[PDB]
């Protein structure tokens, strides 16, 4: 087969957005009311409740980063 | 809005008397003739126990409180208000039916949290 995309990608050159394409979006956060507040919502429901992080097998590594024993995780 | 109400409360969300003098195609009626028919009816000095009495040629009629739905525009005012702000529609003391129970209310309470 091959190492590199042969199938072409439908855009290339315009005829595809702008600067004021994006400062409609900038206006539609900042100028407030129920619109913007359903937004903010959908970010807080996908968002909002934190994060955590893992490394597979961490354990494996007790790396002296500085002079003392550490985990992927911890750095 | 608010201040829409607070005035329109003053004008519509009371009654208020009409008195007519004189007969249709009668004789006229002037200020003077006014101003004596205003010192019986007047309400500064009326009971709510009183008679009138009268010839047929002397009407009292009514304005009507003459009924709009202020509540309504007061919860959609604080609809507006509350989720502008992005607070729950509760905040505002704005009630809603099975909006207060299960996953449709622990959402907002999700969102709010």
């Amino acid at each position: 087969a091959s190492s590199t995309p042969q199938t072409n990608v439908d855009s290339m050159g315009g005829g595809d957005l702008t600067f004021e394409d994006l400062r409609d979006i900038k206006d539609v956060r900042d100028s407030g009311g129920q619109v913007a507040q359903l937004m903010d919502y959908k970010a807080l429901l996908n968002f909002g409740e934190g994060c955590e992080i893992h490394v597979e097998g961490d354990d494996e590594t007790k790396q002296l980063v500085d002079g003392e024993p550490m985990t992927l995780s911890e750095w | 809005n608010e201040a829409a109400i607070n005035q329109a409360i003053e004008l519509h969300g009371f009654p208020q008397r009409h008195v007519k003098v004189g007969k249709e195609d009668g004789a006229p009626v002037r200020d003077n003739d006014l101003r004596r028919v205003r010192t019986i009816f007047d309400p500064r000095t009326t009971d709510a126990n009183t008679a009138y009495f009268t010839g047929q040629d002397v009407d009292v009629e009514t304005l009507e409180a003459h009924n709009f739905d202020y509540s309504a525009i007061h919860e959609m005012d604080m609809r507006n208000l509350t989720t502008a702000l992005g607070l729950p529609l509760e905040a505002g003391n704005v009630g809603a039916d099975g909006l207060g129970s299960g996953k449709p209310a622990e959402l907002r309470f999700a969102l709010l949290k």
